[PDB]
């Protein structure tokens, strides 16, 4: 029994980028590798389990949740219910402008409580083990930092697995997360190889993360910066009120108003 | 000598179930959380003080108060490291009308839940010492720097508090040295742990059950607020990165370690003294800088922007929304839970995980 | 008996699949359905290698499938290439230099990329068009109908009352090696194979049923390669949607009116254009239902330290089985209430169970009070039945032939030497030249004496 949670950072800013490039590798290749690796997910095992989550830029709508064609029954039902919730999704879509970056957290928050009630659900003799893949492709916000350790730090607390395939662009709260809670973290070189990257790295569970050779961990930067002026800092001031980091030493502190007491 | 004739029954098909289940539902009960927007002490050198009595050894709970107490403690060390990781415990046992510093102040588990296993294995003879173990906290709480929120939690059994000298100069000194003492009580209310609680401005409680006696360590798990008297100070911090063997050993630093150690090729470092550190965080040792990762400046960013309440209605009532804003599930019961800000909707599953671990509501960060 | 007892060994599908002829294997790929159904028998290594080499045109060399392993792991690594390459995935190519290539097998591998992804063919599923149907069956009727007629051919080999097989089951049942007919004015008896099918698992008894019925599948015009995807359809199907039979042979129809006498399919008439696969055969699968829980029926039975088994279940046939490995006292028309007698256990053995079939039994049905156990059985009482059977089984045959007094000592060690050559070595002595070799190989060696 095992609980593959897919995210697709479904941008459609980022996408319809990637589709105006007129490049080999769209976002249909990309929800076509998620779904070959759901089947794939459901086919190693008959109590695996499937649910497929995508981050829109204003909302976490899941994606999951006779054979015409000639495969399996329950992988041709899901391939069907993913296929008209995507289509549904994207077509029928919104515009504005405040809000326009992509999330990460809220998806990741809905992914936490769907394994606890899946959890819940699981009887005495058998045990759940649990993961999270996350596909990234556009730019995180930062504005969602106070949110997003949150999370990750759930997946530490309810010992799920985070693992990311970043598409274009580096991540590094994402890569912090894949640092945390145990998981991995890979940058993908070529787009359309996605899925033979997938069906490797990502694709086995827990009990063959042990006994793959894997591609190795990249060492994860513990950059920090102050609140005042944003600048790396190797020693700084943190007010024991707002536990804030400053980078000098000023009077007044600024995050909470404190009435310093000076010495 | 009678208690068969607890069980009623009118029509006694479903009357025994109801019996049954006003029982069951007699057998349990729901904790009491409460909510602050209000100064926090953070960094938190807390000092446990344990009984080692002879009321220690009375079968009251299920086996006796040293073992329930004691993995109750193991659990606290577990959640509270789990929770604030700047801090520090230390650990006294008290025992034979003197004190005992079992383990120093110190900010990692396995030490302290190594030597509460070994205390399990202890005697608890004679009468406790509040004098003493107070003597030693404050002894040790005397030159931490005024911002931490120096607390002492006495986990106290008995009765007769066999001082040696006089323990009203030393609540003076007490309230005068800023520390606050928090005291958890077996069997009793004791007035002179009322009057140490009442003035250096901790909270005294007395003990039910397990579940109760949970209730109480988890409340002094989270970081108690401050009173109009701690400093405010700005301690200089030091943020090290992680260092491996550079490329590959190509004119490393090979050394040992710095507190049985094996060649450390590789770690952390410190920007004060440039010393070598395996663990991170961990106060410096030669220096007197904090070393800090800032995930762990993260690990307690939810204290100052809390959490709020959930509007709890169990009625059906007007749910447009059938299905749950957490985990996308129908609501087969009568609790629906709605936010206060977006108010969406959650059932509660999703009610104990936010309010206990995610500490954030997911459609407020949408 | 001068040979050994009638140990019922499942073949799990591998001794099964492994020792069959690769033109019957590479007909047998020929279906989404049997593709599906032998790459969810690998073990997760050959597992993950199948999904990983699947989308891919080259024979990849030796080197990176041996140096895609972690070190500790080589000792539990070569079972699964070795189980790649004796069922006929893997066949073994060249790459032009000396570096010998693996390739999957093309009709194993395009009928796997047809079980996940589009297909040419179309699972054999049909429907001209027919809505709601006339009595159409509803799905716990349908466990009930699974329920009724397999507990019907259970009281069949148990002997009841209730007879309702329709003589060629018996006969297939008298073929398998279960019911031996003895004496033939008919009493249908129970071999010690049919005591041991009895305490077995339901998809385990079922997979029996289907090995020996496929063991003599040379008898009725039967072929192995049909019936197998025929199998691998029907667990791989839904109870919900119904289905239809336009698209099968006639032969096909024979065998689908004996599986539904078998009760694993429930029609509704036998000119029908419609069957619909029951929940006994959707749970087909070579394996273990459990050892705390079983899909099927919840557990059942408390076994307390007395010795003392309480069955929570009225039933004449489980009624019968915990009279087969216990002895009954009470019974309630909600319980049964039996103790496991040490002579009630040497009389369990005496008609011929090992008891590893009795504790597995028990887990089987392990009521759900007696698991959040993590021994869900007290090894006190696991360990007393152990301790029984290694009582009653305490005999080893083996048919030899003899070496003894021979005139020399040279001699001696090498006809110990040549048995050792040939494989046919079974006891040696060291002091009083007592040897024992294999009675049907003797001939070798005897022969040998008369040329040394
Ligand atoms: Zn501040
Ligand atoms: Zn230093
Ligand atoms: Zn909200
Ligand atoms: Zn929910």
């Amino acid at each position: 029994l095992n609980l593959l949670v897919i995210v697709v950072d479904a941008n459609p800013i980022w996408w319809g980028k990637q589709a105006l490039k007129e490049s080999q590798f769209t976002l249909s290749k990309c929800i076509d590798a998620v779904m070959v690796l759901g089947n794939s997910h459901l086919f190693m095992n008959r109590s695996n389990k499937l649910a497929v989550i995508a981050s829109h830029i204003q909302e976490s709508r899941f994606l999951y949740p006779g054979s015409k064609d000639g495969k399996y029954e329950l992988l041709t039902s899901a391939n069907e219910v993913i296929v008209e919730e995507i289509k549904d999704l994207m077509t029928k879509s919104d515009i504005k402008g405040q809000h326009t970056e992509t999330l990460l957290a809220g998806s990741l928050a809905k992914a936490l409580c769907y394994i606890h009630r899946m959890n819940k659900e699981v009887k005495d003799n058998q045990e759940m083990k649990s993961r999270i893949l996350v596909i990234k492709a556009a730019e995180d916000s930062a504005l969602q930092y106070m949110n997003f350790m949150n999370v990750i730090f759930a997946a530490q607390k309810q010992n799920i697995l985070i693992d990311a395939c970043v598409l274009d662009s580096d991540s590094g709260l994402l890569q912090q997360a894949c640092d945390i809670t145990g998981g991995l973290y890979l940058k993908v070189p070529q787009m359309p190889s996605l899925l033979q990257y997938l069906l490797w790295v990502f694709l086995p569970d827990q009990d063959q993360r042990s006994q793959l050779i894997l591609p190795p961990p990249v060492h994860v930067d513990y950059r920090a910066a102050c609140f005042c002026h944003r600048n790396l800092i190797e020693i700084g001031y943190v007010c024991s009120v707002c536990l804030s980091i400053f980078c000098n030493f000023s009077p007044i502190c600024t995050t909470c108003e404190t009435a310093f007491k000076i010495s | 000598x009678x208690x068969x004739x607890x069980x009623x029954x009118x029509x006694x098909x479903x009357x025994x179930x109801x019996x049954x289940x006003x029982x069951x539902x007699x057998x349990x009960x729901x904790x009491x959380x409460x909510x602050g927007q209000v100064r926090l002490g953070m960094m938190r050198h807390l000092y446990v003080v344990v009984d080692g009595s002879r009321t220690m050894e009375d079968q009251d709970l299920k086996p006796n108060r040293l073992t329930c107490t004691l993995k109750l403690l193991e659990y606290f060390v577990e959640e509270y490291f789990d929770q604030n990781p700047i801090s520090q415990i230390g650990i006294i046992v008290t025992k034979s009308k003197r004190a005992e510093k079992l383990t120093e102040l110190s900010g990692n588990p396995r030490k302290h839940i190594t030597s509460l296993k070994k205390a399990v294995d202890m005697t608890c003879h004679g009468e406790p010492s509040l004098y003493n173990s107070l003597s030693i906290a404050m002894q040790t709480l005397k030159h931490m720097p005024g911002h931490t929120s120096r607390e002492v939690l006495i986990i106290f059994s008995s009765l007769t508090t066999c001082d040696p000298s006089n323990i009203y100069d030393l609540i003076k000194t007490l309230k005068a040295a800023k520390i606050r003492v928090s005291v958890i009580g077996l069997s009793a209310e004791v007035r002179v742990c009322t009057v140490l609680a009442r003035e250096t401005g901790g909270t005294y409680h007395v003990i039910l059950d397990e579940s109760h006696y949970k209730e109480l360590l988890t409340h002094h798990v989270s970081p108690p607020p401050a009173s109009s008297s701690s400093e405010c100070s700005l301690i200089r911090m030091g943020f090290p990165q992680h260092t491996i063997x550079x490329x590959x050993x190509x004119x490393x630093x090979x050394x040992x370690x710095x507190x049985x150690x094996x060649x450390x090729x590789g770690g952390y470092f410190c920007p004060q003294c440039r010393a070598k550190y395996c663990e991170l965080p961990v106060e410096c040792k030669i220096c007197g800088l904090t070393l800090v990762s800032a995930p762990h400046l993260a690990r307690s960013y939810h204290h100052l922007f809390p959490l709020d309440a959930f509007q709890e209605i169990p009625l059906e009532e007007y749910n447009g929304e059938r299905f749950c804003y957490g985990c996308q599930g129908e609501l087969k019961d009568q609790h629906v839970y709605v936010c206060a800000v977006c108010q969406n909707v959650f059932c509660v599953d999703c009610d104990v995980f936010v309010h206990d671990s995610l500490h954030c509501c997911p459609g407020c960060i949408h | 008996r001068g040979l050994n007892r009638v140990h019922l060994q499942c073949r799990n599908l591998q001794e099964f699949l492994g020792g069959l002829s690769p033109g019957v294997l590479d007909r047998l790929y020929g279906h989404p359905a049997t593709c599906l159904a032998v790459f969810r028998e690998l073990p997760s290594l050959a597992k993950n290698w199948v999904m990983r080499m699947l989308f891919l045109e080259q024979p990849l060399p030796q080197a990176a499938v041996a140096l895609w392993v972690k070190k500790e792991f080589s000792k539990a690594q070569e079972e699964s290439t070795g189980l790649l390459s004796g069922l006929r995935i893997w066949h073994t190519q060249l790459l032009p230099g000396g570096l010998q290539g693996l390739i999957l097998n093309p009709i194993f591998r395009q009928n796997l990329r047809i079980a996940l992804l589009g297909g040419g063919k179309a699972w054999s599923d049909d429907t001209s068009q027919l809505g709601p149907d006339k009595h159409a069956r509803d799905v716990p009727s349908l466990d009930k109908y699974a329920e009724e007629r397999w507990e019907v051919v259970l009281h069949f080999m148990v002997g009841s009352p209730s007879a309702a097989v329709s003589q060629d089951l018996a006969q297939l049942l008298s073929q398998a090696g279960l019911m031996k007919s003895t004496e033939p004015g008919e009493p249908p008896c129970i071999t010690s194979a049919g005591f041991q099918f009895l305490l077995l698992d339901t998809p385990a008894q079922l997979w029996y049923f289907m090995l020996q019925y496929l063991q003599t599948a040379q008898s009725r015009g039967m072929d192995l390669v049909e019936i197998l995807s025929f199998l691998f359809q029907l667990s791989f199907s839904t109870l919900g949607k119904d289905y239809s039979v336009e698209g099968m042979s006639d032969s096909l129809l024979n065998f689908l009116q004996h599986l539904r006498e078998f009760g694993l399919v429930f029609q509704r008439k036998r000119k029908s254009r419609r069957y619909y696969p029951t929940r006994l055969a959707i749970n087909l699968s070579s394996g273990v239902s459990g050892a705390g829980g079983t899909v099927h029926q919840p557990g059942f039975i408390v076994v307390e330290t007395n010795y003392r088994l309480y069955a929570y279940t009225e039933s004449e046939l489980q009624i019968a089985l915990i009279a087969l490995f216990s002895e009954m006292l009470y019974r309630f028309p909600n319980m049964v209430v039996a103790q496991v007698t040490r002579e009630s256990v040497q009389q369990a053995i005496a008609s011929g169970i090992t008891a590893q079939q009795i504790i597995h039994f028990l887990r089987t049905r392990a009521h759900p009070v007696m698991l959040k156990q993590t021994p869900v059985l007290p090894p006190t009482i696991t360990d007393q039945i152990r301790l029984w059977e290694l009582e009653r089984d305490r005999l080893r045959f083996t048919e030899g032939v003899l070496y003894n007094q021979f005139l020399s000592q040279v001699d001696f060690e090498l006809l110990l030497a040549h048995a050792r050559e040939l494989g046919v070595l079974v006891f040696e002595n060291s002091a009083k030249r007592l040897m024992v070799v294999t009675p049907a190989g003797h001939s070798d060696v005897k022969r040998f004496w008369k040329r040394q």
